[PDB]
């Protein structure tokens, strides 16, 4: 039954969006009723998948909207549910305690209200200083009344992994400069790292304390990005199409910037449909895997990523246990995991064999695009404007269980089987 | 209210099941795995966990449960080494279930807000009936009045309440009769006194005795 | 170590292979150094991947060679290696038997020499008999002289599930013939239902007496098949290039052929290329899974996929232990199915993506060719002759990982971690 | 017919070979991980689970056995509670193995259909061959005749069945004579009797031991 | 300085904690799962193992650790066949606890760098403070001579250092006094003693006896 509110409270969202945003004062042009659920959809998850451009088609009031469902659906609904409980006075009982430690993947209600006080206030902090320094650049370029908004729209785009842009060319005219890249980078690398992350370091400011959870984002999010970073600028250096007629300083920016934006903010700067097929190929591992248990992304995490390869490096080295800093790691650790990324890639090998069915488009796009929607990741290679109209309701249902989470998801409708009976032992060659 | 029940005994899985009946939200902590099981349905919450670990026991949320009943009655270490945590984590209301006279001194010293012996209080009442049929349930006002529900005998058949001179004689006052399933509260005189029935009754516990023997 | 002696043996049959090959009284046409230890790998691998026609660029002593290497490859390296010291009068010795233990995949010694004797009496038999069923029907078509040798060269083919054919279309001249679609097709499943399989059909009788892999192998298959039917039948009944312009009882020889051949023999009696995209998508998840632990088949195995997801599902229903069949799973066999499905599919993406950088090619047809590759299928969309020298080399190395398992592949140079030490537990947040 | 035994011991495990052996669908249910798995082949479905549990036995589909043997003779705690939850789940046939006389006692006023003594009855039977070793199987008819299998002795070697009186004198009929490994099934008369084979007479209890004091 | 401490007990975990406040790199081994799981934030390296291995304890890199501590002593055979693997392993220091005098003679003839006896060593000397109570801490400078932190009593209140005749007398030096928080170095004539602080002295054994009896 939590899992269930999960559901139910998180698919709303996306009905109340949908009425919001088709409302004839939120939009400058006339909306589809499927495109008005697919925006509505792409920013409740968090994904940033555009049928039309956000900048043209919607008003001011019409962004607002966006920017209220990205920040609800970007820090998760049971986060300002406890927030309007606890400013209307209701103290927060034990099934509501439930509902929080299910949304957030913790394993103990042991100090889960205290967390999402914690994270809300990180995170209306970190936007509004991130809009003051990003302040400084869209008003001599925007004036006062479009560079405010502008600076504000992004920090809580980039800080929730959403990679929604107003202009056009999401973010492929600032490919060398330092202050949109450097602060973006910084948003959605902290927004998407863990709020139980974030908050270990904030408490403790020595490594040494650090949780076996915190130290493995800590190096995992910092050694996956240096081999994107060496694989984009190796692969993409003679390209033609994108890092081919930059500077040297330029290079390393765009390199830099689309090593770390698939996990999972989709923001880019450089052409994702001219890029070789190599770099689409390690992007389509890069972002399946996510980044931070409880987090504004999505996919499988880095932790899920990192215990499957220990686990199976350990048994291939004839270990009888899985070891990571020195820390053993226990069977129900193991099967989570492998729960998350056998269903996981069940669902994305769906999605890609329902888009065949469908959608007529070259086959590295179909892939490309099912694991951006499952990922909530929002890059596209040119496919996004061309899906039909059964096309889109297969990429809301693939972000829909992508941003709730497969096992969440499954859960809602899977009764729990609790028999205490055993059975003999089976032998079966799995050679 | 939330109440944490530690322990899933005979008298810790009774708290359990009596206050989920009447909707509360209830806390079922035990460190036997069946325990746990068989009670996760009787509980809004339940846990295997060890109370005698301050890690396990801040995992539970237990600083936000105003009622924390530790019901372990058969583990002295256990017991007082539970209480002393909860005592420690500033837990407003801790009820400890004890298991004789040395156990119950020790959860005084160390901060017991109140202490339970289950059954001690109820070997008393039944040797209270055992010693005397005619008593079905009584409470004890003080040590000397009482209210006891008396059983009616052969001689108080077809008796009139203004027959019976227990409030000039004896002193007591009859409160209730249950007549074969008929509840009478207060009842005036003069009411007719049936066969074996429910004679609820009020006065000196030396003065109800004497009703028993002569009336 | 006694991995270490599979791979050393495997490997030298490629090399031999190769010698034979590039004798000019093996070839009726110059062939490339490359092109030799390819057609050399994809048949001791027993792939059928072919960059040069069999019947033409070969003479019949060529092909001779290819059906040594057909038959050696097929039922392993240590399978014919027993029986030459049996031959030759010594006793096979605890070190020997040790051998075949790890070759055929078995948990135990017990009785792993008869099933040795088994095995080899069924393959030559089987064969022969399958060959004198072929005679009645390729002699009035090829006489005499080239319709026995073609009974001969396809029943071994087709019984150790290699794929390669004489004629230069691949069985598309026999779409409709039920003499050569009956036929075939009982040598390949029987092939690659497991050599314990049919040990343990030859012995018990009655389905209630067998073992849980002879169950799961029965079961499993037939209702594998049955899908797939389903599934070509439908997606290729209105395609124009293949399964439009034939009968109805053409229809269902062909759906049922390309339902069944994917494992892992790699017929075919339609055009891959011509299909539609959603068929191949099916047909990759059926190349990736293959049929029998110990049998002539490769990839991961039936059993290998059905106690992984049965282990999902148990987690995802909340039972506490994988039970099929009323049989309990243990552990070990979890975790070993683990590790073939995650070092495969490791494998296949650095496949992928080592072929995306070498080969010039649409990306539909790069991971076709590497899932039947590792799975060595042989089932092709046009890009084998199109491999550049580079490519080949790749796709020779994936063959031979795929046919020896990627266990056994690391096992030999992995040195083992004997370590009696326990660490303490460590939480991690896998969600 | 669908059965279910509980408890996989000495007797409890003969009783799943041998309907196994006739082929009938037997469940084997008990708590110890071994007992199970070495049974798992003798039983159509073996399960490693409590009986004295409900929600266990519900899972294992109790209710749909029409006759459910509680082979449990060691522990009463464990063989009493099972059959309580029978009894309470409506199962029309439960044979229960008992212990003494006391564990008999509860399981009647439990509600057992069947109470069997596998240990009490096969003493009484095997003291009676040690009491006379001429005897080697009888069946009580009732408390006063039987049919007692005996022992050729060295006196009744080459004799004729007109030649034993056991009509008129003892009232005893003889039924079989199991001639080395040769069986007939009611000899007229007169028929030789061989060495040391199996002589099936019948008659009353006390007439029979007569006939072995006297005749044999 | 690399330190391995074999054992996770009272006398071991005690190590393990006060060395890694100090910062150090502590290597803590034990057999107990849960010994090692308390101690695991403790100490900079946990290992789930037994030393009486040979296997085991090479695993561990035993060899680079200059100082081993042995803190096993309730089971002699384990604590001896780990020194032995120690020694046979060129450790520079070896330190073991002991258990009795039987167990200290075992380990002296097996090569133990030093042997500790942990409550022998506080047994006597909380029984100095049982039977003379003036007494709070002493430090034994040799077998004659000690540092006594002694108590002061109400005779010696409002009393200078020169009126006490230590020097001459008893033949002490009075070399500390804790003035209630406050502690003054090498106290010169004359300083008044307050009440019942602590007053450090240092002479004869038989002599600071003395000073107690009749000073
Ligand atoms: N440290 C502990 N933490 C949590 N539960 C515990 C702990 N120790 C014991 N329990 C559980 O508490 C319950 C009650 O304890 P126990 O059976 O020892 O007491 P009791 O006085 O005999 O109980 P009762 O009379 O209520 O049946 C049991 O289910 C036991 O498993
Ligand atoms: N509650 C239970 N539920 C199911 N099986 C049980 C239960 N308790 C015991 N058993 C199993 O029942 C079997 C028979 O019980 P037990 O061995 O105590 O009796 P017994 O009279 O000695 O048996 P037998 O003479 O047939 O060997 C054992 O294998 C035991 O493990
Ligand atoms: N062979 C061994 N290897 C490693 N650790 C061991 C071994 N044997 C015992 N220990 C652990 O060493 C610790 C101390 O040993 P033990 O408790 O027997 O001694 P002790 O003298 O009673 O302890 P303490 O330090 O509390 O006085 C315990 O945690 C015990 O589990
Ligand atoms: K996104
Ligand atoms: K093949
Ligand atoms: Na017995
Ligand atoms: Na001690």
């Amino acid at each position: 039954t939590p899992p269930q509110v999960l559901a139910i409270g998180f698919f709303l969202t996306i009905i109340i969006g949908a009425v919001l945003l088709m409302l004839p004062i939120s939009t400058t042009k006339p909306l589809s009723w499927i495109d008005a659920l697919f925006t509505a959809a792409s920013a409740t998850t968090v994904t940033g998948l555009a049928v039309v451009d956000t900048g043209t088609q919607f008003t001011v009031f019409g962004q607002t909207v966006i920017m209220g469902l990205i920040q609800i659906g970007g820090l998760g609904f049971m986060t300002f549910a406890v927030l309007i409980v606890m400013i209307l006075g209701k103290k927060i009982g034990l099934k509501e305690r439930m509902l929080v430690q299910e949304a957030l993947n913790q394993p103990t209600i042991g100090g889960v209200i205290g967390l999402v006080k914690v994270l809300f206030l990180f995170s209306i902090s970190i936007e509004l200083i991130a809009a003051l320094i990003l302040s400084i650049r869209l008003v001599p370029q925007y004036g006062w009344s479009s560079g405010l908004f502008a600076s504000l729209f992004h920090a809580i785009s980039a800080f929730n992994n959403a990679g929604f842009s107003l202009w056009p060319d999401n973010l492929m005219s600032y490919v060398g400069d330092p202050t949109v890249n450097l602060v973006i980078t910084f948003l959605f690398i902290t927004g998407g790292i863990g709020f139980t992350v974030l908050f270990d370091v904030m408490k403790n400011r020595r490594f040494k304390t650090f949780s076996l959870h915190t130290k493995l984002m800590l190096t995992g999010t910092l050694m996956l990005n240096a081999i994107a970073m060496l694989t984009v600028f190796i692969l993409e250096y003679s390209n033609p199409g994108t890092l081919g007629h930059l500077h040297i300083v330029d290079k390393l920016w765009a390199s830099y910037f689309q090593a770390v934006t698939p996990r999972t903010a989709g923001f880019n700067s450089l052409d994702f449909g001219s890029m070789r097929e190599g770099t689409i190929v390690f992007t389509l591992l890069l972002m399946f895997i996510g980044a931070g248990s409880a987090s504004t992304a999505s996919g499988i995490k880095l932790t899920t990523f990192i215990v499957i390869l220990t686990s199976v490096i350990a048994y291939l080295r004839g270990k009888k246990e899985t070891v990571i800093f020195r820390r053993s790691i226990k069977y129900p650790i193991i099967i989570k995991a492998l729960a998350v990324s056998v269903t996981s890639l069940f669902i994305v090998f769906l999605g890609i064999f329902a888009l065949t069915i469908t959608e007529q488009a070259p086959f590295l796009q179909i892939v490309f695009e099912t694991f951006s929607a499952f990922g909530t990741v929002g890059l596209t290679m040119g496919l996004t404007p061309e899906l039909t109209t059964a096309g889109k309701c297969i990429i809301i249902v693939i972000m829909f269980i992508g941003r709730i989470g497969p096992l969440t998801f499954v859960f809602s409708f899977a009764k729990t089987e609790q028999s205490n009976i055993r059975y003999p032992d089976g032998e079966v060659f799995t050679g | 209210k939330q109440f944490a029940v530690i322990g899933l005994g005979r008298f810790g899985g009774s708290i359990c099941k009596e206050l989920h009946r009447m909707g509360h939200e209830v806390l079922a902590v035990d460190i036997n795995e069946e325990k746990v099981n068989a009670y996760a349905s009787y509980a809004t919450h339940a846990v295997i966990a060890n109370a005698t670990e301050e890690n396990e026991l801040l995992s539970l949320g237990i600083r936000n449960f105003e009622y924390v009943i530790v019901a372990i009655g058969a583990n002295i270490q256990a017991s007082t080494l539970t209480t002393l945590l909860l005592k420690e984590l500033d837990i407003p209301n801790i009820w400890v279930k004890a298991q004789n006279y040395y156990h119950h001194k020790v959860l005084e010293k160390i901060g017991a807000d109140r202490i339970i012996h289950p059954e001690k209080d109820m070997g008393v009442k039944i040797a209270q009936s055992l010693s005397d049929e005619n008593v079905l349930n009584y409470i004890d006002l003080s040590d000397e009045y009482s209210i006891v529900e008396l059983l009616a005998t052969r001689k108080l058949d077809s008796k009139s309440i203004i027959d019976l001179n227990v409030r000039a004689k004896y002193g007591c006052t009859i409160l209730a009769i249950k007549h074969h399933g008929d509840i009478c509260l207060s009842p005036a005189p003069e009411d007719i006194i049936r066969e074996q029935d429910c004679l609820v009754i009020m006065g000196h516990k030396k003065d109800i005795k004497r009703f028993e023997n002569e009336g």
